[PDB]
RNA sequence: CCAUGAUAAGGAUUAUAAAUUGAAAGUGUUAAUAUCAUAAUCAAAAUUUAUUAUUUAUAUUAAAUAUGUAUGUGUAGAUAAAAUAAGAA
């Protein structure tokens, strides 16, 4: 409510909803995530 | 020292949480991930070392470390046999296998209804608790522009917390390995849960008699003058000194006298010098960095430069910068800096 | 019926290229399709533009000793300025001139990446003081007045993601900047090593070295701007070998070799 | 500008940025100033090389030096304005109307606080809390072991 | 060494002194009776 | 706050008599910079020590045009009183001249030779209730 | 969208039916928490007994965020303090022979 | 074009002003930093011959 | 002292307990709060509009 | 940083932060171990070698444990070759003894 | 304490008049520590990290 | 994923005890050095590079190269979850009602309608697109299963 | 993997999976001046004062600076005339013209 | 006392030793140590109240020194004295402002490649909305205000505004 | 000055006005590229074939 | 500068046991009504405002600049606060 947005990681409002992990569960990581290993960019910087 | 109380290296994983019990339970999860991985390791290393303790050579390095000494106890250079040398390595390995094995059995003390990782005795790695992080935040709830009695009435207290604790693991040896899993326990901690490392580990330093030279104090005393404030970027050098490696051999000198004139034995400034077999006057030779009587760059006595017969430009006196900057071999601006007062009154040094 | 703040504007960029680029249709953000930026004003209006802003300092301020205008009214009373010929009467003239606003390079670190004491912020990269064409800081003109309008200017037209720009720049921004924008291998696959400004600083680190005077050397290499000819190296390491130090001709090799563009390579 | 097309619905929420730099212009200013300050103000010798006339003369060469600096960031901390990120609503530091460690106002703090926004622990109103340091000595106390793990803690070499 | 460590997956290294872990959290929960006597 | 004197009158609140921690109080306002003292003369409202150089504010520092009035903590000088030039400090409701140069003033901070609140009160800046507070509190005549 | 997460998985329970038994309703003049619990803090302390939560050893509980209100940091699951001590100690203790100050300098 | 390119944002309205509904998502925590390890087409080639 | 004596003296408990020497009185100063002018007791001055 | 300094713009200079607020680099050695025989056959530190050592750092040891704290430079790298420095400079006055 | 020799000198004195009388001035304006100013006030009290109090420098 | 890439990460300390040892580096394979290579590649990286690899141009521009190459499912915030996973009834109640307590993104494998439930090749002999409802949706969900 | 029941029925992991910590360890670079090697020695000389832009920079403190002192000092004397430092004044030298300076 | 501090050389007495003062000023070469030499005999107080085991307020080390001139004015408390530089003011001026995000990312960067596009902030959404909203009905409660004026008052040569009622 | 093509209208001419930004599915400004100068099957308005091309 | 929302203060009868003497009815700053205007601290500044516990007679201005005024028989009218580690029936 307003012209500025909450910002969902520093509210507890946010993150001890129903919609994510309240701090009362046991807070382990849900999944793992690979992404630079999946599918790798090449490097190319935007300076030569 | 045995059993608990002695270790190569120690390293202090840190964890905080928002809330207690979180801190707390990943405290337990981390420590049965570093006693499984350190399980491992400390595991490959007693194999390695039951290999040691069954037998092997030993470095030529090895031994010559040993043996560099110029006098041992007994008062005379040493010799150690590679015998004597092994012996001393083989007590050092069965050290480290009474280590090794008294962290392996405490890796498999905690059981599931038996499992306390309070006590260092019972776990490894074990918990320390830590005082947790509490602000006090005070502040008015009313919005008045009226009265300062009614903002001070309504006050509330509200705190921020931060909850902590330590896990602690101490190895008899360093193994990069280990603390590459350990550093990157980071990539799976708890949510919202943040760590720090701390390492204390063991390094050899080396103290040079030769950079740092224990020498009487000097003839004259140093003052409570050089230590006022600013003296520190004014008046002294960082240590260390910079002392001369490098010689000139003046005319009527000799072997020995170039070494009486540097405090060498001349065998010393033979073997700096191993390429030379004979030396001439204006030769440049290589101080033995033993040597008692290295001089310090720079002394504190001006070189000048007089006017004097000068060049074949006069053969009366020296006139121009240029000339002078040549005979001394440096800048002309330099050489102005200098002297001020020759550089006032004009350039052709009337 | 039609209210403007200015009254005219003018193009970023020129004839050449515009006349033949209006006939391909570029895409304007959606919800404001006019741009009006700050590139976009006239010489007069960015000149006060840019003077305003400035709290009590800057040259728009009344009574920063900047001001041009001959009067000014505090509550209907009418105050004439006392020109400065006249302020200097009782009120003695301290004026180094511009080189007292730059610091040297070796202070850039104290001074938290900065060379420039300026009231305005100054940034090494292109974009944040850019107007229509990059940002470049002159360390030899720098004024109050600030022409090229470089300077983070807080309060003017546009200026708020300038702003962010600079708080959100990496740890080394300014110092990273400063040296890649100067210190940069020629055309030719030459090296930068040779400059006329440095060149005696060059010759006096080689010359203590031969004399054997490492920390000397080592001292004076500290207050090198530009990267150091090959010369210097050999000097440097050939001065490390009598006293056996080692890693100390280490650390000078490894600091030419891969941070300098590898003068140390040799 | 002149109230076309703003984007923030609090015009002086700008004012914030603008502080923002004030503190970046002292972080670039600060060491200088106070090396100026130091090496005028220094009535014993400055060192062993440096004494006397020499030293009279660099004195007065330094303030000249440090007086012709324009937009040198001088002024203390304390008196600069604290305002918020938030609705730059503004409060004294020191006082109960600015709370230090979110650094917001007052106002702030309590709407954020009670729609849950920040996440804080209720406690008694009346007390020192359930810290050990604030229940010994109060905020003075506090604020001395803060000092003592910052600094004391280390012998610096 | 190996990423994941032999004593989690080799049978040779079990440990037989591990329990499932039903049965220790059941056994925990238990709450004996408290009238164990007469009298009291 | 009630009337608005300034900007700020629209930004700020009062918040009754309120409070602040010792020597903050958010605005500046010197009434007592000019507080008469022979014995102390050299000592109040001065630099601490009389070895300090004079600040900034005695020196041009840069390329002017001119400036309307000088700070007002510049210090009096000998120059002040015998070049016969404007010296100007910005009062209220405008600005204070030294016109009448005395070697008197010479040393002290102009903060110190300019009366901060006057005994002379304009009744035309007054609402007629305001005039009436001042008559009450035996001010004004009435 | 990112919204497309805060949307319902189930279906929210209907409203039916009347207030339930015991509801605070208000007449005339009635001070009415909605808050308090109307059948069980009428119910006798003497019966009841003081316990606002389960008599368990206080690890178990945390000071809830936003509500004031203890919960337990394990959903509902509760050990005795039995299982705090080990088997058969004295006042569940971590070891008989003392208490904690007893402890301490008997160590010292 | 790409099926997988997809609006992340509900259509404008006073729905973002008056609910307190998040205009964009949390960071997640167990995501990596994107980085880049990776050679191209060209480079392989090079290698090869 | 008297808890101790009753830890070495068990029976000497009963007359201890009984005197009320055992029993703990639960009192405490009231917390600070700056909204009282004493800091603890005393609330500010009042005024009829 | 794992958390919410992971990973954006904001990412860099944060880490920057951290290892300038953790540049202190403790560095310590028991004085025991340095009364060992030298290459020379002399006692590298004998009592009176000891005595003037613990005069001349004074807070800078406890419990029979010399250690130095150096914060100096930004960069741990930096601190370690500073203290390692100032380590040898004390021990080298202290054998004056 | 050490002083510099040859330097002419005071001892703590033992008499309380000699303190009493003695031209040592009170603290007057707002007070400052080279150190804490950092951190503003007692009651501001500034903290860059939420560290333990009681944490320990390795 | 696959597990064992986490061996290449070894390198890099391998390395740097080869040069304790010395052990010269460029004696090794042109081959192997090839491998070692792209090993580095994918972990090492300096304290210099350290510093601003977080930007987030970067992170956006590989994002930007995930999506010329056509790969988006994987990256946080360029994917858009649509599907829930209702709860399991008990036949103990129908009555009761659940809610949800928590929420989590996880892969589908977990929990899918089992092998012998579903109709058979579904990739190969349905054509389906998870899509969105243009017209008003008073209740239900939002998006279907074309 | 194999366990249905993961977040829907109410299984949560206590311990993380150790394919999981592979996945997660095995995305992010480990960075190389963690790995701790010195074999050669301390640099006394050189090391301290290497080229400016990768420099060993002094912190808090002004006593750390000795070095920028210096330099500061040098500058500062380089670019200010005498001709103007002296008409800087101090108090007393003012003061001097006051009828009553001393008391 | 007043005395003359005084000081003998080793080489004066019946037995060399090394004398404490010496010693102080090798200590004083090795950590570079300001000596105050105006530091008055008579002055050593410590601070009873951190440095006695008496007071709850105990610390073990000299929190504060009492002096009570000592200000942030003079030479010897700018030498010893933590510059502002990397502390907690620095992450204010960071971390502390307007738009959070702001912080993290360009804005116009996220949202194209995010959205498509740049994305105008909720609150001018909020009046662009309105205005489509009140033209549609009312007209000419308006006023045409732009950046530039020259736009509107000489129009391009085409540009003939639809005629309305 | 200003007219319908020009102004914020919600609705022009009864119909939904196409100008206003916010007038329009978000998922409309997505990027995408041009294809006509491809081959007529791989074109975007075919999508619906486009799992089966050869 | 018209342009809705939302949190203050304000003791009056659920009592003693293993237990809190502070309340929802709303006090500037916050989200759909627009159609006069750049007013915002980065120092050193101008008392009229209901809503505020100041140091009262041995010794009295040193560091950011820091208050010159009212001795009058503890003396009108009228007012303030407290039953909480204190001691009141
Ligand atoms: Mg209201
Ligand atoms: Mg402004």
């Amino acid at each position: 409510v307003g012209y500025t947005p909450v910002n969902p990681d520093t509210s507890p409002m946010v993150a001890y909803s129903q919609y994510h992990w309240h701090y009362n569960l046991p807070q382990g990581m849900e999944r793992p995530h690979s992404v630079n290993r999946t599918f790798a960019a090449p490097f190319q910087s935007n300076h030569s | 020292e045995d059993g608990i109380r002695g270790s190569e290296v120690t390293y202090k994983i840190v964890l905080e949480g928002f809330w207690d019990h979180h801190v707390m339970k990943l405290a337990e999860d981390v420590c049965m991930f570093l006693k499984d991985v350190g399980r491992q390791i400390v595991e490959e290393k007693l194999v390695a070392v039951r290999r040691l303790l069954q037998g092997g050579a030993v470095d030529p390095e090895l031994l010559a470390a040993f043996n560099c000494a110029r006098a041992g106890p007994f008062g005379g250079l040493d010799e150690y046999d590679k015998e004597e040398v092994a012996n001393f390595l083989r007590s050092d390995l069965r050290r480290l296998e009474e280590q090794c094995l008294s962290v392996i059995n405490r890796c498999n003390v905690p059981v599931p209804g038996a499992t306390n990782i309070y006590d260092p005795h019972t776990s490894w790695p074990h918990v320390e608790k830590l005082e947790p992080w509490v602000r006090m935040a005070e502040f008015w709830t009313s919005s008045s522009d009226t009265s300062f009695t009614e903002l001070e009435m309504s006050t509330a207290h509200y705190e921020f917390r931060k909850f902590f604790r330590v896990i602690i693991c101490k190895l008899p040896f360093q193994s990069t390995e280990f603390e590459k899993r350990m550093y990157d326990i980071r990539h799976w901690l708890h949510r919202q849960t943040s760590c720090e490392f701390h390492t204390i580990y063991r390094r050899n330093v080396i103290h040079d008699s030769a950079v740092f030279p224990t020498e009487h104090d000097p003839a004259t005393p140093t003052t409570h003058e050089h230590h006022r404030m600013f003296s520190f970027a004014l008046d002294w050098q960082s240590a260390p000194v910079n002392r001369l490696s490098t010689d000139t051999v003046h005319e009527g000198e000799s072997w020995d006298a170039v070494a009486q004139r540097l405090g060498c034995s001349v065998g010393e400034l033979k073997d700096a010098n191993a390429e030379r077999e004979t030396i001439e006057a204006g030769v440049v030779i290589n101080v033995p960095v033993t040597a008692t009587r290295r001089l310090t760059s720079f002394g504190a006595t001006p070189l000048v430069l007089p006017l004097k017969t000068t060049s074949a430009k006069d053969g009366e006196r020296i006139r121009t910068w240029e000339e002078a900057a040549a005979i001394l071999d440096c800048t002309v601006e330099e050489l102005q800096q200098c002297n001020g007062h020759a550089a006032l009154t004009y350039q052709k040094k009337e | 019926s039609v209210s403007g703040v200015f009254s005219k504007g003018r193009g970023i960029g020129h004839e050449a290229t515009t006349s033949i680029l209006r006939y391909i249709p570029r895409a304007r953000v959606p919800w404001q399709p006019s741009r009006f930026g700050r590139e976009n004003l006239t010489a007069a209006d960015m000149a006060r533009l840019w003077s305003r802003g400035r709290y009590r300092d800057g040259p728009g301020n009344y009574n920063s000793g900047y001001c041009t205008e001959r009067t000014h009214v505090l509550e209907e009373n009418t105050v004439s300025i006392i020109p400065r010929r006249e302020l200097e009467k009782y009120m003695p003239d301290i004026t180094i001139g511009p080189k007292a606003l730059v610091t040297p390079v070796s202070l850039m670190n104290a001074r938290n990446g900065h060379r420039v004491t300026h009231d305005l912020l100054h940034s090494y990269d292109p974009h944040i003081g850019r107007l229509g064409k990059p940002a470049v800081v002159d360390h030899d003109n720098i004024t109050v007045e600030d022409p090229n309008r470089v300077g983070l200017n807080a309060a003017t037209l546009d200026c708020r993601g300038r702003i962010y720009r600079w708080l959100r720049r990496g740890p080394f921004f300014q110092v990273d900047n400063y040296f890649r924008r100067s210190v940069k291998l020629n055309r030719d696959g030459t090296l930068p090593t040779d400059f006329v400004h440095e060149a005696p600083l060059m010759r006096k680190i080689i010359r203590l070295a031969h004399r054997g005077h490492l920390k000397a050397a080592c001292e004076e290499y500290r207050r090198v701007t530009t990267v150091p000819p090959v010369e210097v190296y050999r000097a440097l390491t050939a001065c490390c070998v009598p006293g056996a130090k080692l890693a100390d001709a280490v650390s000078i090799f490894e600091d030419g070799d891969s941070k300098l563009f590898y003068v140390s390579r040799d | 500008m002149r109230h076309i097309g703003q984007d923030v619905p609090k015009r002086h929420t700008h004012f914030v940025l603008e502080s923002r730099l004030m503190y970046e212009k002292s972080f670039r200013d600060c060491w200088l100033h106070s090396v100026c300050r130091a090496i005028s103000q220094l009535d014993e010798p400055l060192s062993k090389t440096v004494v006397g006339t020499h030293q009279k003369m660099l004195q007065r060469k330094v303030t000249c030096f440090q007086y012709n600096q324009y937009g040198l960031f001088k002024t203390p901390y304390y008196r600069l304005a604290n305002v918020d990120r938030y609705h730059a609503v503004q409060g004294v530091a020191g006082t109960r109307e600015w709370v230090p460690y979110v650094n917001v106002s007052y106002w702030t703090m309590n709407k954020m606080v009670r729609g849950g926004n920040l996440l804080v622990h209720r406690v008694h109103y009346t007390g020192w809390g359930t810290d050990s340091h604030l229940k010994k000595g109060g905020w003075e106390h506090r604020w001395n072991k803060v000092l003592q793990r910052n600094v004391l803690q280390y012998s610096r070499i | 060494s190996a990423n994941i460590p032999r004593s989690v997956w080799d049978p040779a290294q079990h440990n037989p002194n591990w329990s499932d872990s039903y049965g220790h959290d059941i056994t925990n929960r238990r709450a004996w009776p408290a009238r164990k006597w007469t009298v009291g | 706050l009630k009337i608005a004197k300034s900007a700020f009158g629209f930004y700020l609140a009062r918040r009754g008599q309120r409070k602040y921690p010792f020597l903050r109080r958010p605005h500046i306002k010197n009434t007592h910079s000019m507080n008469p003292s022979a014995p102390y003369f050299w000592s109040f409202m001065t630099a601490k020590s009389q070895m300090a150089f004079l600040p900034e504010e005695n020196y041009i520092t840069g390329d002017w045009t001119g400036k309307f009035f000088v700070s007002k903590r510049q210090v009096y000088t000998l120059q002040h009183a015998t070049s016969g030039a404007k010296v100007r400090v910005k009062s209220f409701p405008s600005i204070f001249e030294f016109n009448s140069p005395s070697r008197w003033n010479i040393g002290k901070e102009m903060n110190t030779l300019t009366k901060p609140r006057m005994d002379l009160i304009d009744e035309q800046m007054l609402t007629k209730k305001q005039r009436l507070d001042y008559v009450r509190a035996g001010l004004l005549p009435k | 969208y990112y919204w497309s997460r805060y949307r319902m998985p189930t279906q929210m329970p209907k409203f039916d039916g009347p207030a339930p038994v015991a509801a605070p309703q208000s007449m005339n003049s009635t001070k009415t928490n909605e808050f308090i619990d109307p059948i069980d803090d009428k119910f006798p302390m003497s019966i009841r007994g003081p316990l606002v939560r389960p008599d368990v050893p206080e690890d178990q509980y945390v000071d809830s965020w936003y509500i004031c209100t203890s919960m337990t940091h394990h959903m509902g699951d509760y050990r005795p303090w039995s299982a705090s001590a080990p088997p058969n100690a004295f006042r569940f203790r971590p070891f008989n022979e003392f208490d904690a100050k007893g402890r301490e300098y008997v160590q010292y | 074009m790409l099926s997988q390119n997809v609006a992340k944002t509900t259509v404008p309205s006073y729905y973002m002003i008056r609910t307190n509904l998040p205009h964009r998502k949390p960071q997640n925590q167990w995501e990596g930093v994107y980085y880049y390890s990776g050679i191209t087409k060209r480079q392989r080639h090079l290698i090869l011959l | 002292v008297a808890n101790a004596l009753v830890k070495l003296i068990p029976l000497t408990r009963i007359p201890l307990k009984k005197s009320g020497l055992l029993s703990v009185d639960r009192r405490r100063e009231r917390g600070q709060f700056p909204g009282y002018l004493d800091g603890k007791k005393v609330k500010r001055r009042f005024a009829k509009r | 940083d794992n958390l919410q300094y992971k990973r954006y713009d904001w990412q860099g200079w944060y880490q920057r932060m951290l290892d300038v607020h953790n540049r202190n680099v403790s560095l310590r050695c028991r004085i025991c171990d340095l009364q060992r025989l030298d290459g020379n056959g002399v006692q590298f530190v004998d009592m009176q070698t000891e005595r003037r050592l613990r005069i001349l750092a004074q807070h800078r040891v406890g419990m029979g444990v010399l250690k130095l704290d150096a914060d100096k430079y930004e960069d741990q790298a930096d601190n370690v070759t500073f203290g390692t420095t100032k380590l040898s400079e004390l021990l080298a006055d202290a054998r004056k003894a | 304490m050490q002083q510099i020799p040859g330097k002419v000198d005071q001892t703590p004195f033992e008499e309380d008049q000699t303190w009493l009388l003695h031209s040592i001035p009170v603290q007057q304006l707002e007070m400052h520590h080279h150190e804490k100013d950092l951190q503003d006030l007692p009651f501001i009290n500034h903290e860059q990290f939420p560290r333990s109090l009681e944490w320990n420098a390795p | 994923a696959n597990i064992n890439v986490v061996e290449k990460k070894k390198v890099p300390l391998v390395l740097a005890q080869m040069d304790e040892l010395g052990v010269p580096r460029t004696h090794l394979s042109r081959v192997l050095m090839d491998e070692v290579e792209d090993s580095l590649r994918k972990f090492q990286t300096y304290r210099s590079r350290f510093y601003e690899w977080g930007r987030a141009v970067k992170q956006f521009d590989f994002i930007e190269f995930r999506r010329r190459n056509g790969w988006l499912y994987d990256l946080h915030l360029m994917k858009c979850t649509t599907k829930q996973v209702g709860p399991l009834r008990d036949f103990n109640d129908p009555d009761a009602v659940q809610g949800a307590v928590a929420t989590a993104e996880i892969p589908a494998f977990f929990n899918e309608r089992p092998a012998w439930e579903r109709p058979p090749l579904e990739e190969t002999l349905y054509v389906t697109t998870n899509k969105e409802r243009y017209d008003d949706v008073r209740g239900g969900d939002i998006y279907y299963d074309d | 993997s194999h366990r249905r029941d993961y977040i829907r029925m109410g299984y949560i992991p206590r311990y993380t999976p150790w394919e999981w910590i592979a996945i997660q360890e095995a995305d992010q670079p480990l960075i190389a001046e963690q790995i701790r090697q010195d074999n050669i020695g301390t640099s006394y000389f050189f090391s301290l004062n290497r080229y400016w832009r990768y420099k060993a920079s002094p912190h808090g403190y002004i006593r750390h600076f000795e070095n920028e002192v210096r330099d500061l000092l040098q500058y500062v004397d380089g670019v200010t005339p005498w001709k103007q430092a002296q008409k800087i004044r101090t108090y007393w030298e003012v003061r001097s013209h006051h009828p009553m300076p001393q008391f | 006392g007043v005395h003359r501090v005084g000081y003998t050389h080793p080489s004066t007495l019946p037995v060399p030793c090394a004398q404490r003062w010496d010693l102080r000023l090798a200590r004083a070469r090795i950590f570079q140590e300001y000596i105050e030499e105006k530091a008055p005999g008579a002055w050593q107080l410590e601070d009873e109240r951190s440095m006695s085991p008496e007071f709850k307020t105990f610390t073990g080390y000299p929190m504060r020194d009492m002096r009570p001139g000592y200000g942030q004015n003079l030479p010897d408390y700018i030498m010893k004295k933590r510059l502002p530089n990397n502390t907690h003011y620095e992450l204010f001026a960071r971390r502390d402002i307007p738009n959070e995000d702001n912080a993290m990312y360009g804005k116009y960067l996220y949202d194209m490649t995010v959205h498509g596009t740049s994305l105008p902030s909720t609150y001018r959404m909020h009046k662009d909305i309105n205005k489509a909203q009140r033209n549609d009905r009312k007209l000419s409660g308006n006023r045409f205000k732009v950046l530039c004026s020259s736009g509107a008052k000489n129009p391009p040569s085409g540009w003939e505004p639809i005629p309305d009622a | 000055q200003a007219d319908r093509r020009t102004r914020h209208h919600m609705m022009v001419d009864g119909q939904i006005n196409p100008r206003e930004w916010f007038n329009w599915h978000p998922k409309e400004y997505q990027p995408w590229y041009f294809d006509r100068h491809k081959f007529l099957y791989e074109q975007r308005q075919y999508a619906q074939f486009h799992h089966l091309l050869c």
